[PDB]
């Protein structure tokens, strides 16, 4: 929280591991409607949390709305956890580098916009000046001699 | 009037003042280089200047007739100056070559000095661009592609060589159209560097940390202040920045200046020279500082991030004030986890970094390249100062040029069926040809080699014999006799005793302490790049590498012995 | 949605209105905890929605955890918001207007 | 030389052109305006103009002296031209006070016409500045305070007095520097406003929606073509421009020009000015077209908002293409809901915008003002285009002095007591003391009223009564057997049926035409702001307020029967 916000960060109390937990419970219902087709009501209550520490720090797994011993498995959650991060960051501020999923990396931010040597251009430019300039100098040079 | 001034400053403002001379300052202690540097200065350019100036004024004859005419043992000096201009010239263009790449890749969006490439697995940046930083990647493998040694040629590129062509060609069109290019222009060609100098230590002294790079450029500890290579390569500086030995002094205040002073003239031109190093040795260094500060500030954050995610700790707790106190506090809690962690505690501290940041020959344009990403609009100034540094180049480039064009447009024997714009285009286009030995993988070493040892010490030499021949040859009294006849004014014994004693005895003493400390220690290294670390190693010179060190000073200081018996064999009959 | 983000406005299904019943429950939550120094487990069953209409619109009312018949009056729950209202935007990335 | 046209467009762009042409090409239609604007251009800007320069070069007098040899008869014409220019000074000034002022609020951060001010309640804007935008709000108010209505005077403010005392102080600085200001430095002043309009012109074509402003300026429409109070309104624009009837042409080539051609410097003049003229009214009229088509997609959306609002509606569904099919869709579903709704859905079009958007006498001003805030960097073409505008205003300031001054320090009977810079000052000061009426709170109504009628109606008439007499009380033959003499040119006879048939009949008919079309409507209204709404209305001028400006024309142009009376009283003895 420091690393992101400053002197202007929230602090972390148990209110806002219950919005965390909701987020997830989000993601979780988006994922298993648009790709799995299925309608399943996630709660806040599926998201079984552990290891609380102070640097911020936990673990996390989900469960079947009502079966506790069924489990999600941990590509499925990883699955619907890249398709929403963009949001869960936006709900607390943070910024993929200052929420981490640790085995979850992003891998965007690829750049184009060279359609070719745009150095290569203006080297020739200058070349074909020169070129012409020395032309120029040897005929008056020559012929005047 | 005004003008005379304006053209002695467009006469000493260089590249070895711009360029040059912080790539040695920072080589060489940085505090314990000025001491050497305004010591030489004092003792070394202002007599010899003046003495080359006077006699050039006194002779009226070219580089080579005046020590023809003073004895005819001393014809060869005239030949070897020559050749050591020759020398120049070649691996001199390469440094407006890679201001030209520069200049050329400075009409995009970023620039590409300012941003590193990607990984194949695109996750997160290229692995060589972190280590060493976007600038110093940039630098050794875009627009040189270094070779992690000397033995390792590789073959010519076609980006550089082109760079280097398109050089040639434009100081070629330059010295076509007149040997003459200022008149009404000097205040502005003269000016603008002094204005863009001022802009970038403007912005350079509003940088984080700044200081450090000053208390380092000034500040001497005298440990390396013993060392003799910092001694002899600070006076051959000077003699490099002020153009003696290249016969172009001598040659120029011959058919010019009737009965002015040659006084007044050496001193402007010398206090000028060493203001302008001196200033612009500042603007590097403030940057330098800077970039110093900032790469220590990110080892001491990387090593407490790497201590927070390791054991736990709350974010923002361990900055950089109690990193000491829970590095000690962390011993008495857990040493069973911390021990087989601690070969991964990064140690680092300021003055490890000021030292080796930026160190090498293009310290001038990482640094200058690393201040321009941190500016309001970059491509802008990264344009003004290449185009400066371009003008310097051209401008030094032509100064170097004349000296060697002119003792071969007079001669009457190759002037017959070669007229001056073909034999012109016949020495630009073998230099040409002939420097395209620094275009290939490990071209930069060849030139590193080129420049030190070609530059520095035939010169050195060079003004020795002339000082001694003027001195003990041709006859003090006589000389002084001949100067109070012509100009109306007597010469202080303060000349008169620093041409005869005082640089005569301190060249050959700094050349033997030097020469001694080469035969006690064996032999030397050089550096490389090391890609795969990011820092400068320095590996051993090969062996068939140390011929062309010996022969480049052999074959351009070793041309007076052969003219002291040709002459013996002539005066025979 | 369009008017604040355009050809890049996301569909609102019942996820969304789930995740807006728990942001306002959050936002009691913590009005509670700072103001009356009182914790109560607001949950997202707690708000109440009706009227649902296509130009994204509603009305809600918040009752206590488990005493249907005990409505948060109308003046607490404009404060719990005006708290935490530059959250409950960002959760949507919604800006006020 | 390229020096003669230089300080030819120097003579002809003042302030009518940039300023005041654009305010009244939108008042009376746009595109009804430069057709009839070109007609006595070509029918009375040509052939005047050139008659007035070859009279004041034929007799190389004064302005009064002149028409005193001409005949006995007309010797108060001068006087009359001289009272002209004197009523014109005043209310002149008054324009570069404003400059001044939205110079002196362009060293700001936001510019205060950017943004509109906090009601109360801090909820939302205040309402005076939402009903009007952010620059007619900082207009009528910030700078101005204008009262709903004329008897609403109240007193003087302090800021626009303040301004305009420094208004007149900077040209009584200027004047007392001699009375001449080219030489060597026109290609500056001249060329300073042409090339800001350029930067103007490539700023607002590149705005949506800038042809509809070209196409209100250019396309007429046949049904304001038939008013004459356009017509005159657009041809002493022209006397207004050009300078005549101010008596300074004929007092500039009467000591000067001693046998070139006048056609040739009359022609430049006119076609300069014109052409002037044209291309401002295009780089205002762009940016009007934005201002218009702006607010009117602003009412489109606020109704759209408020339908959607009201039932209930996806948003973006009705957007402005459905509009009118949604609208009529709300009738067969539920006009129970709709009916009490109707007389709150505003009807808006865009005609009815381009109409009545931002018009007013202060329209340079608040367009202008309204294209910086649109702009990259404001402060600096504000600070620009302001100080461009003030050297215009400068210029024609001292051009009119010139007239007022130098038939003041000619006649042998005032210029006993007081010297030339305590005369000059003392008719400052009064100007200065009597140009306070236009700082009161109803001051820009008193600004508009002396603007019209004293700066049009007089020289309309004087002209007239010039031309009269050059053509049949001196004779047409004896003038042109005298220019024949005296140049070596014959004049067509396309100017001499211009001099004597056409103009002294259009100008008649021109002038009954407007005091027929006055006398069988009645009184006139002139406008008003009606803050509470945001929209000029058109309240009614007071019965004392028709005093003055009957006054205004009257001693300004009844100085001819008086002379004619004066001269016959003294031709008794
Ligand atoms: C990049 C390398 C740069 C090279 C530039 C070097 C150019 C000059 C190289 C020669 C300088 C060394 C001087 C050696 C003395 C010459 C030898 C000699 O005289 O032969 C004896 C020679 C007899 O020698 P023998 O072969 O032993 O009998 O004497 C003669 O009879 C030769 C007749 C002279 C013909 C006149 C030609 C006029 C051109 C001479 C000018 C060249 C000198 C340039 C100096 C400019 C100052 C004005
Ligand atoms: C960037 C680096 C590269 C920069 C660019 C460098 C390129 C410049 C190189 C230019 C080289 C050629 C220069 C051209 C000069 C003008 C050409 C011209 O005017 O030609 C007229 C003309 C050219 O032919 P045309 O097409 O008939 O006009 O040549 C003649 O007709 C004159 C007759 C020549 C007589 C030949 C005998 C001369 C030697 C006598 C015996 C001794 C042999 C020793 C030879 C000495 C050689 C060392
Ligand atoms: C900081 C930038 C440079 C500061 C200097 C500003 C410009 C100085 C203008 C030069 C003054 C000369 C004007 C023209 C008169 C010619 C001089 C003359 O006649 O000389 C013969 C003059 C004649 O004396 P004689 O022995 O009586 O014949 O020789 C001298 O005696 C003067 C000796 C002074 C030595 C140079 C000054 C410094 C030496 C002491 C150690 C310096 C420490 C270096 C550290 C510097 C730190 C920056
Ligand atoms: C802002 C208002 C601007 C005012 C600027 C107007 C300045 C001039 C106002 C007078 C112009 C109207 C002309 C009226 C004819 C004058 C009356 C008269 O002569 O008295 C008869 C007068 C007899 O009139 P009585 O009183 O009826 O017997 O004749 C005299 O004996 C007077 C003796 C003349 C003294 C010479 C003084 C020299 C100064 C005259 C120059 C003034 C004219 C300026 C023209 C400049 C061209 C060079
Ligand atoms: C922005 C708008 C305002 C701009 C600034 C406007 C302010 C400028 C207004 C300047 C007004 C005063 C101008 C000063 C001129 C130089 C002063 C100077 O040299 O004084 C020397 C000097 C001033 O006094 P001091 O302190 O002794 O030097 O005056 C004299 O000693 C000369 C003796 C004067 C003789 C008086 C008799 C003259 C009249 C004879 C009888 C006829 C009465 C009619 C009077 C005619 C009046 C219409
Ligand atoms: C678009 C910007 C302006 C375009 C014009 C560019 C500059 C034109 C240079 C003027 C040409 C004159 C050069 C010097 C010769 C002097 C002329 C001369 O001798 O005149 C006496 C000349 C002598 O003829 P005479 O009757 O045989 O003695 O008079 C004429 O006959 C010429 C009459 C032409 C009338 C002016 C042209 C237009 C009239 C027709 C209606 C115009 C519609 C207006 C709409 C315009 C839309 C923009
Ligand atoms: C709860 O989930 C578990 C899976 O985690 C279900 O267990 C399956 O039960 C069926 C028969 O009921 C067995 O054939 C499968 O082998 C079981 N799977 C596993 C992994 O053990 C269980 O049925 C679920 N219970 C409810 C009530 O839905
Ligand atoms: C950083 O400093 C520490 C202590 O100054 C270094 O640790 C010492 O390493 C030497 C061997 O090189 C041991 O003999 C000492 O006992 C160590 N000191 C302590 C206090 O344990 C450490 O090596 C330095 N960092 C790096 C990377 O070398
Ligand atoms: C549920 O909330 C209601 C209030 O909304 C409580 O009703 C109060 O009950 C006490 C006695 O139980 C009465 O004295 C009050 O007058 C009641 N208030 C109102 C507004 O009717 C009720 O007690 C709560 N029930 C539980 C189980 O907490
Ligand atoms: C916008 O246009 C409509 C229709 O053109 C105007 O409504 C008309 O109002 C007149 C009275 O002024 C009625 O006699 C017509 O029957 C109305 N037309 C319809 C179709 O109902 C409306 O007044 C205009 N907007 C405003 C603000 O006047
Ligand atoms: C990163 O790229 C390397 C090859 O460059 C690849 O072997 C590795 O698997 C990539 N990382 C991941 C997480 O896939
Ligand atoms: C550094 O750590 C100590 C605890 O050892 C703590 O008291 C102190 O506040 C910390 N400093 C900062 C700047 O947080
Ligand atoms: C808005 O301000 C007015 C006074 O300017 C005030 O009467 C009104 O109550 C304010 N609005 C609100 C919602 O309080
Ligand atoms: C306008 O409304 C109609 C329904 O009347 C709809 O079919 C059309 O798509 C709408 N246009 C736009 C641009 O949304």
């Amino acid at each position: 929280l420091k690393s992101a916000l400053g002197d202007k960060a929230y602090e972390w109390n148990d209110n806002e591991m219950y919005l965390f937990r909701s987020s997830v419970a989000y993601a979780m219902r988006q994922y298993f409607l648009k790709v799995k087709n299925q309608m399943i009501l996630f709660g806040e209550e599926d998201v079984r949390v552990a290891n609380l520490k102070p640097r911020i720090s936990f673990n996390f797994f989900v469960t079947a709305p009502k079966n506790v011993s069924d489990i999600i498995p941990r590509t499925e959650v990883e699955k619907a956890i890249r398709m929403s991060r963009s949001r869960i960051n936006d709900a607390f501020r943070l910024n993929d580098n200052s929420l981490e999923f640790l085995g979850i990396q992003p891998t965007l931010g690829p750049p184009n916009q060279p359609p070719v040597s745009i150095w290569l251009i203006v080297f020739g430019v200058v070349m074909g000046v020169i070129v012409v300039g020395i032309v120029i100098l040897i005929f008056t040079g020559i012929r005047d001699r | 009037s005004l003008q005379f001034v304006f053209a002695c400053i467009s006469y000493a403002v260089g590249l070895g003042n711009v360029w040059r001379f912080p790539y040695l300052c920072q080589m060489y202690g940085g505090g314990s280089f000025l001491v050497p540097y305004i010591i030489m200065l004092i003792v070394e350019g202002m007599p010899l200047l003046y003495l080359e100036l006077a006699v050039g004024q006194r002779m009226r004859q070219g580089s080579i007739g005046a020590w023809r005419t003073i004895s005819p043992y001393l014809s060869g000096v005239g030949v070897a100056s020559v050749v050591v201009s020759f020398f120049l010239s070649m691996y001199y263009n390469v440094i407006n070559a890679w201001a030209f790449w520069y200049l050329f890749h400075s009409f995009q969006d970023p620039l590409p000095w300012s941003v590193c490439p990607l990984n194949g697995n695109h996750t997160g940046y290229d692995e060589e661009c972190e280590k060493a930083s976007s600038t110093q990647y940039f630098w050794y493998r875009k627009t040189l592609n270094i070779s992690p040694s000397l033995q390792e040629n590789g073959g010519v590129q076609w980006e550089p060589a082109l760079c280097l062509l398109l050089a040639w060609l434009v100081v070629y069109l330059c010295i076509l159209r007149g040997t003459e290019s200022t008149g009404k222009v000097v205040y502005f060609t003269a000016s603008l560097p002094y204005c863009v100098l001022i802009i970038y230590l403007i912005r350079g002294l509003t940088l984080h940390g700044a200081t450090n790079g000053l208390m380092y450029m000034f500040t001497p500890k005298i440990e390396q202040l013993a060392n003799p290579k910092a001694w002899i390569n600070a006076a051959t500086q000077i003699f490099f920045s002020l153009g003696l030995g290249f016969g172009s002094l001598i040659a120029f205040a011959s058919y010019n200046e009737p009965s002015n002073n040659c006084q007044k003239h050496a001193i402007i031109v010398s206090l000028i020279n060493s203001f302008t190093s001196i200033f612009a040795s500042i603007v590097t260094f403030s940057i330098y500082g800077f970039k110093a500060t900032f790469n220590y500030e990110n080892c001491l954050k990387k090593v407490s991030l790497l201590l927070t995610n390791t054991f736990d700790l709350e974010d923002g707790f361990l900055t950089a004030s109690n990193l000491e106190q829970v590095k000690g506090y962390l011993a008495s809690a857990y040493p069973s986890k911390y021990s087989e962690m601690f070969p991964q505690i990064k140690n680092c501290s300021l003055e490890s970094e000021l030292d080796t940041a930026v160190q090498g020959t293009g310290l001038a344009f990482i640094v200058y390249t690393e201040a321009i990403k941190n500016m309001e609009v970059s491509q802008l100034w990264s344009v003004l100062y290449f185009f400066m540094l371009l003008m310097l180049g051209i401008g030094s480039m032509l100064g170097n040029t004349a000296a060697i064009l002119t003792p071969l447009t007079d001669s009457k024997i190759i002037s017959s069926h070669l007229p001056k714009e073909a034999i012109s285009g016949l020495v630009c286009l073998v230099n040409c040809a002939i420097g395209m030995v620094f275009t290939m993988e490990a071209g930069n070493y060849w030139f590193d080699i080129f420049n030190d040892y070609a530059a520095t010490l035939s010169l050195l030499l060079i003004v020795l014999v002339e000082t001694i021949a003027v001195c003990y040859v041709y006859g003090l009294r006589r000389f002084e006799s001949d100067l109070k006849a012509m100009t109306g004014r007597a010469v202080s014994w303060y000349w008169k005793v620093m041409w005869a004693g005082v640089s005569p005895l301190l060249i050959v003493s700094l050349f033997v302490f030097y020469l001694s400390d080469y035969i006690l220690t064996g032999t030397l290294k050089y550096q490389a790049w090391d890609a795969s670390q990011g820092q400068l190693v320095t590996k051993d010179y090969p062996a068939y590498a140390l011929a062309v060190i010996g022969l480049l000073v052999a074959s351009s200081t070793m041309c007076i012995p052969l003219a002291a018996l040709g002459t013996f064999v002539q005066r025979r009959l």
